[PDB]
């Protein structure tokens, strides 16, 4: 795997693949 | 958090895990 | 606003849009 | 729920906006 | 809802999920 | 227009439903 | 280019790439 | 039309271009 | 990770998210 | 193959990662 | 068609679209 | 390369086209 630059809707897409069926939560002011 | 650690640095698939449920 | 269908990485982009930087849980069943 | 709703059959914005914080 | 810069793609995008069935027009040029 | 209404600023949803048919 | 099966956002992306800054509308039956 | 025909058929990127402006 | 069920513009995203700096090839089946 | 396989059942980004250079 | 830029995963999307069945290889190294 | 052909310069669909197999 690698190391790039993850902003707005690419971030919670990112996230929706690696975390899929266990759910996430996408939280900006933290 | 999530948005320091990934937009403005960047992160790794397996830091990402740590948002996830 | 009208009524979306919306599957996989679709939802989690349309709450992406709707909620930004309120943020929001992706909590799927099972 | 919301997600399987939204997939299965369809949902609105205004439903969706029940999962933000 | 919320306030976020839409560029490229992701601004056809959220007019996809705001208009739908109603259909949209991106015109940049305008 | 749109692009100068969100790309360089910011719009709403609401906004964005100016350019609905 | 290639035959495409495009539904939702999907078309909507592929008229953003296909259009450009000539820019395009939506119409969606009904 | 167009949509549908993308959708539940194909088509081709010169069909598409159609629909610019 | 999780097993995700994957097709179209969906796998070549993940792709790009997995492979990074890396690279990939799609060859798809005919 | 693996974009048959990813689509029409599922596989793991391990599998993915198959594919990359 | 036009001339736009494709970063990221953008780039991938749009040689799926443009390449298709045919597959495609991202090389950013190169 | 692709990127520097594309993301920092500009393309057109049909350079994109040198990179399909
Ligand atoms: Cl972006
Ligand atoms: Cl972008
Ligand atoms: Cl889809
Ligand atoms: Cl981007
Ligand atoms: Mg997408
Ligand atoms: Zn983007
Ligand atoms: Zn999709």
């Amino acid at each position: 795997f690698v190391n790039q630059h993850l902003c707005g809707s690419h971030l919670v897409e990112a996230l929706y693949l690696v975390c899929g069926e266990r759910g996430f939560f996408y939280t900006p002011k933290t | 958090g999530i948005v320091e650690q990934c937009c403005t640095s960047i992160c790794s698939l397996y830091q990402l895990e740590n948002y996830c449920n």
